[PDB]
């Protein structure tokens, strides 16, 4: 929901990038937060193999 | 006399500026770009030169220029000749010789001065220093200009241009393997040469010369190549192997080597159509389907239209073998439309699969698809009709009747029903239960998908393969930003 | 009233069997698929910037 | 002859391709070290925010308002109540630029001016 | 020179080689340091704090703040907070000691 | 144009293809030949008409009054010319241009509506000229030519939804969405039918109902019909006009095939022989059959062929080849079996298929990031 | 290369020189009913259309006669 809730903001961005391209006015970056969201999402992947080890022995 | 006589010296004076500006822009851009360090900066003029070539493939250049416009033919590069230092008076000469033809007129002709094009390549091509890159940058663009209009005894003039090309650079080379940006240019440049008079080759001759040497020049690169130009030289070999080779103990799986980084953003598509065309004769159903449809979907840059009728036509030709034939659905262009304008009645005649009618229908208006050669996959189609139709029976119900569906398959006997249905059973593409309780043949016909049927093992491999593709795409967004921040 | 989905069930004429079942995790495929469709315009508009800047 | 020109010549060509490989190791070292300079400057930047953290421990700073400049380089400045603290402001800023009857930025203990304010 | 360029150059191959695992060590260590200083400046931001009120922003990333006591304070604001929170009539909240703003409150 | 010669000249399609109904259709065309300068339309479709005996009588009279009122619009235009005014020249050029719609020639009407299209003092008059191209573009059945001025007159309106201007354009959205087979975005267009009215410039109100009952009747489901129209009182007013329509809503919604197929022949014969409604008559039939079979087959897991044949009132031989064509061709559900001679579906389309609807977009995004890989380095 | 597009396009100009605007106008007889209608639907409609262009095209008029006979 935070991902898609930023994707509605990045929906508008390629018009801005399709107009100006000179100088940056937004302190919001939209990238590293979503990298962090992926890092928290990879807990599922890291703990799936943990489940595989517990299920193994 | 006033109509063309007044508008004659008007229209012309217009491609002169863009062609001279173009040869000064890519010539002085290439030499003035990689002059100091050619070895450091590489392939920056790769896309530039090919985009100028595809930019000049649609030239309406010579329509009237046989009559008294031929002053552009004896003129040439003439940059910084006869002495490598002290070129300031030659900087004067650059305006001088262009200004001599601009006072009154010039004595001009077309077909006389072709053979002494080697006057400067004997002593100094341009400068005596950058002789390779200025030699190919001088000679190689202008040879498709004069050797355009291949017909009308310019084939012999093309043979002169051949032996001049080999004689100065590609008999062996001037230094074997240049090992620079013009070596890497000379790969696809010499290739493009061999494609260009490959029309001269197949025009009267066939495989029996430069193509046989091109294996030795194909391996003279040492192997340490990225093999892009080596792959382009492989493409003329495989297209030479398209019309008649048919032997598979060399090129098929033998030619198949390392599979180098062969990209070009074209050569995946056309290389892949070539190997899919030759891999289309054993009727590949899994691989050539998806990857040849992929090669259809590649090359979007210049046209998606004019050439992909061939990978498209061959594609649907092998798609109707499997029983499920998708037509032209999502792409709208009236070239593939006219391409399938003969094919439409028969490709709609695939699915209903009426034997005696459609057998007459194919050969009936069969002109160009049956004049396309040797009736091979249509002659496999002629008895693939009942197999794709009985595959639609497999998409229909289980039990096989002796009157209803046997009459419906135009096939009226107890033996041949279970026999040819059993020929669909020995395929393995279906799911069926051979049972005789009273003589009627059952099938369980279970087309149940893996949804709640071993899902972990099923899209297990989908997860591994898909994540490998997405994560090598993550590599493909890691390394080109390294190629961004490399210069700065 | 199964067709108006007032409750969970599905009928039968040969066997007369009623089966009652439900699907609670509705919000996964929604947000997943809408994230795909919203990322479509990101990639395609990116290709409009890049198809602009190269050719 | 035909070895130093040809066999050691192509050995030297292979050395030139090795220079292409060190152009790959070269530019990877370039862009990875520019990324390294980026992380060095960014983590250095939040380290300079820790340098600002002592001025966070300052409890911020006050708002000076000069109503009258004094000619002894000791500017009387109207402060929030129990204020009116006459002081020399910092040495890197001149006194005459500070116009009277205008609001300025003043530290809360050291009483040194930062800038003129509207 | 010419044949000496080979073995002379091999040392440059090795010296450029040694920068590889070095830049690996830097790129693995300094991002760990980045989350060190990142978490350490994060744990400066603590929830017990004083609430002021915003009056004016006189330049970029530095502004003035009316305290609850009415005395106006001059604080360089923290860099992570964007320009939305530079609203002139806002419910700003600094720290009780650091007196830098973590968040503004909805009225 | 907006004349009734639009709708009389709209009968040429049913005049054309059967020889049966071409008697009354030529009757009101020959009777309407004296109206709205009808000369050039039936002279154009005169190959689709009778002989030349009585035809050459009235052409000589219409051709001269053509130039008489034409040159009175020309001299009246010149007296409107060289004088201070905008709407005088706009209306002189416009009445000239609608007169050129009466002769049926958009050569002089294209440049005439182009000139008064350049004399538009406001965008509302501009949209009026736009609609004056739409009403003859209906008879002319151009596609892009009449979507061009609605695309350009679409943006920058700023004057609010007017009462039958904006409503008239919304009706025209109903027109080209009857033309095109986009339906789920045609489902919003008839929602103004509270405000739609007898529009003799294009279309009668009861014919607007008669045409919107198809897109509602096929293109909408039971939450859609129960939401919009079964809730809505507008169809509750006009259902009393024809008793058939009430059967095609209540028996279809009641899922009674034995009467709906008995009456569906009237939808078939009605469905053809129509101007803008003809070429899709193959699609509405099949689409309505599969939508009905999905309507019954949704709430039903297993189904005998006895209650099914009783339900449809048809032999088992036809529903045999039906759903066999609707596995591959129609593509409704999972595989149906005849080992017990009983319709049995599985339909695991909720749990895992709810996730695997996205693998298509996963592969399409996969090839699109292969295209992103094709952007790399060239 | 894209210069091998040239003899394939010479083949295309021979295909366009087979019939000169006979198929564009006559097939435009179907395109004028088919233009701006989404041609993914025209493959389904063309599929069942060409399927029933042989026999039993409308056929819903016949099912009322199939009631008493079947």
């Amino acid at each position: 929901n935070y991902n898609k809730a930023v994707e509605e903001e990045d929906k508008m961005t390629p018009e801005q990038l399709a107009i100006k391209n000179v100088g940056k006015q937004d302190p919001k970056r939209h990238l590293e937060e979503h990298v962090d969201v992926l890092m928290t999402s990879n807990i599922v992947q890291c703990l799936a193999a943990m489940l595989d080890t517990v299920v193994f022995k | 006399p006033p109509g063309g006589g007044e508008q004659e010296p008007p229209p012309p004076p217009a491609p002169q500026d863009v062609e001279m500006k173009e040869e000064a822009a890519t010539g002085g851009g290439s030499t003035g770009e990689a002059d100091g360090k050619t070895a450091a900066a590489a392939a920056e003029h790769s896309q530039r030169e090919l985009d100028t070539v595809t930019l000049e493939d649609i030239k309406e250049h010579v329509k009237q220029l046989e009559k008294a416009v031929s002053g552009k033919e004896p003129r040439f590069v003439l940059r910084a000749l006869r002495m490598l230092p002290s070129t300031s008076r030659r900087l004067n000469h650059y305006v001088l010789y262009k200004a001599v033809q601009g006072f009154f007129t010039s004595n001009n002709a077309t077909r006389d001065f072709l053979l002494p094009f080697l006057e400067e390549p004997m002593d100094t091509e341009a400068d005596l220093q950058f002789r390779p890159r200025t030699g190919k940058a001088a000679s190689t663009p202008l040879l498709p200009e004069v050797e355009a209009y291949l017909q009308l005894l310019v084939v012999i003039f093309m043979m002169n241009s051949k032996r001049y090309k080999e004689a100065q650079k590609i008999s062996d080379d001037l230094m074997q393997k240049i090992s620079t940006q013009n070596r890497r240019a000379l790969d696809l440049v010499a290739a493009k040469c061999y494609y260009y008079h490959a029309r001269v080759y197949e025009f009267l001759d066939k495989l029996d010369v430069v193509r046989s040497f091109l294996h030795a020049r194909l391996r003279t690169a040492t192997l340490r190549h990225d093999a892009d130009g080596q792959a382009t030289l492989l493409n003329l070999l495989l297209r030479n192997y398209l019309h008649y080779s048919l032997y598979d103990q060399a090129e098929k799986l033998v030619s198949k080597s390392v599979f180098p980084e062969q990209a070009n953003n074209n050569e995946w598509a056309r290389y892949l159509y070539y190997t899919g065309r030759i891999k289309a004769i054993q009727l590949e159903y899994s691989e050539a389907r998806r990857t040849m449809t992929n090669a259809l979907r590649k090359a979007p840059q210049h046209t998606a239209v004019g050439f992909k009728q061939t990978v498209h036509k061959l594609l649907i030709v092998v798609e109707l073998l499997l029983g499920e034939i998708p037509d032209r659905l999502q792409f709208r262009q009236p070239s593939l439309k006219r391409s399938l304008m003969p094919y439409f009645l028969l490709t709609q005649a695939v699915r209903t699969g009426n034997l005696a009618k459609f057998n007459q229908v194919l050969d009936q208006f069969g002109e160009k698809f049956q004049a396309d050669g040797t009736y091979t996959l249509i002659i496999r189609l002629r008895h693939n009709v009942i197999k794709t139709g009985v595959r639609m029976i497999s998409l229909s119900y289980s039990r096989i009747s002796l009157a209803d569906i046997a009459q419906k398959l135009q096939l009226d006997s107890p033996e041949d029903a279970e026999f040819i249905v059993a020929k669909a059973i020995r395929d393995g593409v279906i799911e069926a239960s051979i049972n005789h309780e009273k003589g009627y043949v059952q099938s369980k016909e279970m087309i149940d998908i893996y949804s709640t049927r071993e899902p972990q093992l099923a899209f297990h491999q989908r997860i591994s393969f898909c994540l490998d593709i997405h994560n090598m795409s993550v590599k493909a967004m890691r390394f080109p930003p390294k190629s961004y921040n490399k210069d700065l | 009233m199964i067709l108006d989905k007032k409750f969970h069930g599905i009928l039968d004429q040969g066997e007369g069997v009623l089966i009652i079942f439900d699907e609670p995790p509705v919000d996964k495929t929604y947000e997943a698929a809408l994230e795909t469709i919203q990322n479509m315009s990101k990639v395609v508009d990116s290709l409009y910037n890049k198809a602009k800047k190269l050719t | 002859l035909e070895e130093g020109k040809a066999g050691s010549g192509l050995r030297q060509y292979y050395l030139s391709k090795i220079e292409e490989l060190q152009l790959i190791v070269n530019d990877k070292s370039q862009n990875l070290r520019r990324l390294q300079a980026q992380r060095n400057e960014l983590n250095a930047k939040v380290r300079l925010l820790r340098e600002e953290l002592q001025l966070l421990q300052e409890q911020g700073s006050y708002v000076g308002e000069v109503v009258r400049a004094m000619d002894k380089k000791k500017v009387l400045v109207k402060v929030h109540p129990e204020g009116k603290f006459v002081v020399d402001v910092d040495k890197n800023i001149d006194i005459n630029d500070v116009t009277p009857n205008c609001r300025v930025a003043l530290r809360n203990d050291s009483y040194t001016l930062h800038k003129i304010l509207p | 020179d010419l044949y000496s360029r080979y073995k002379k150059l091999q040392q440059e191959l090795e010296f450029l080689e040694v920068q590889e695992e070095y830049i690996k060590d830097e790129q693995k260590n300094l991002k760990k340091e980045f989350l060190h200083a990142q978490e350490e400046v994060k744990r400066i931001q603590s929830i017990p704090l004083v609430i002021g009120q915003f009056l004016e922003a006189v330049d970029q990333n530095t502004a003035i703040v009316g305290s609850t006591t009415g005395s106006n304070y001059y604080v360089r604001i923290l860099s992570t907070i964007d320009r939305e929170l530079l609203k002139p009539n806002a419910s700003v909240a600094l720290h009780k000691h650091s007196n830098a703003l973590v968040d503004v409150l909805p009225p | 144009p907006k004349n009734p010669d639009l709708r009389i000249a709209q009968l040429r399609f049913l005049l054309s293809l059967p020889e049966h109904r071409g008697d009354a259709a030529v009757r009101d065309e020959l009777m309407a030949a004296v109206r709205d300068n009808n000369m050039a339309p039936y002279y154009e479709a005169l190959c689709k008409s009778l002989d030349w005996q009585i035809d050459v009588d009235l052409l000589n009279k219409m051709k001269k009054a053509n130039e008489d009122e034409l040159k009175r619009l020309d001299e009246e235009l010149e007296d409107a010319e060289k004088n201070l005014g905008e709407s005088e020249i706009r209306d002189a050029m416009m009445a000239k241009a609608e007169y050129l719609c009466r002769i049926g020639d958009k050569e002089g009407a294209l440049t005439a509506f182009r000139k008064t299209y350049d004399k538009t003092v406001a965008l509302g008059h501009r949209l009026d000229i736009v609609f004056y191209l739409l009403r003859i573009g209906l008879f002319y059945m151009d596609n892009d030519l009449i979507t061009r001025n609605t695309e350009k007159a679409k943006s920058l309106i700023e004057e609010g939804g007017d009462w039958d201007r904006r409503n008239r354009l919304k009706v025209y959205q109903g027109l080209y969405c009857v033309a095109i087979r986009d339906f789920k975005q045609a489902a919003e267009l008839f929602l103004d039918t509270v405000s739609t009215f007898t529009s003799y410039e294009l279309m009668d109100y009861k014919t607007f109902v008669t045409y919107t009952v198809y897109v509602s009747m096929i293109a909408l489901e039971r939450p859609d019909l129960r939401e919009k129209v079964i809730k809505g009182a507008e169809i509750l007013e006009v259902l009393h006009s024809l008793p058939a329509v009430r059967q095609y809503l209540f028996s279809l919604y009641e899922c009674r095939y034995s009467v709906f197929f008995q009456s569906l022949a009237v939808v078939e014969q009605e469905m053809k022989k129509d101007w803008l409604f003809a070429p899709h008559y193959r699609y509405y039939v099949r689409e309505m059959r599969i939508h009905a079979y999905s309507q019954l087959l949704e709430s039903y897991r297993s189904l005998t062929l006895g209650y099914m044949a009783e339900a449809f009132g048809v032999g088992v031989e036809f529903i045999d080849q039906e759903l066999s064509r609707f596995i591959a061709a129609g593509r409704l559900h999972c595989k149906i079996d005849k080992v017990n001679e009983i319709v049995e579906t599985n339909r695991p389309d909720s749990k895992n298929w709810q996730y695997q609807e996205t693998i298509k977009k996963g592969d399409l995004l996969l090839n699109r990031v292969q295209k992103l890989s094709r952007v790399i380095n060239m | 290369m894209s210069e091998k597009k040239q003899p394939v396009d010479l083949g295309l100009l021979e295909e366009d020189d087979e019939f000169e605007e006979f198929p564009a106008e006559d097939w435009a007889g179907l395109d004028e009913d088919e233009d701006a209608h989404v041609w993914e639907d025209n493959w389904d409609d063309d599929n069942v259309e060409d399927d029933f262009s042989n026999q039993l095209r409308a056929e819903l008029e016949k099912h009322g006669y199939k009631m008493e006979t079947s």
